């Protein structure tokens, strides 16, 4: 859904976050991976996600300076 | 316009419950007229946090 930048990373190119109203990773996994799940409706309701990038790891900088050149590249 | 405070609170209550029921039924793909019991048990025991 959304992509932004925050202050949570020192050495990871990217990390993932959950919504303010949404089960976390382990919660969603444990809930869906148990018998009598009743996934008919409740399963297809939760686990919204977002993304973040650190602007420090030089891989993202070289990625940006590559993408600024070509706007429809392959790699 | 008449600024009917108790009436206005109950109007807000009824419109919010009907809107919630409709969105929950639509995302739920179930008829709203048969979707009231879980709402009633959640709101009747709605504690201070709820």
């Amino acid at each position: 859904e959304k992509v932004t930048i925050s202050n949570r990373l020192v050495s990871s190119p990217c990390c993932i976050v959950t919504s303010t109203y949404g089960w976390t990773a382990n919660m969603e996994r444990i809930m869906k991976a148990q018998a009598l799940r009743d996934n008919s409706t409740m399963g297809y309701m939760m686990a919204k996600k977002h993304l973040e990038i650190n602007p420090d790891h030089p891989i993202v900088e070289t990625l940006r300076q590559k993408a600024e050149a070509d706007k429809n590249d392959k790699a | 316009v008449e600024e009917k405070c108790a009436l206005m609170e109950q109007v807000a209550h009824q419109t919010i419950v009907m809107q919630f029921i409709l969105e929950l039924a639509k995302s739920l793909k179930v008829d709203p007229r048969a979707c009231f019991r879980q709402f009633f048990t959640k709101i009747k025991t709605a504690d201070r946090q709820y």
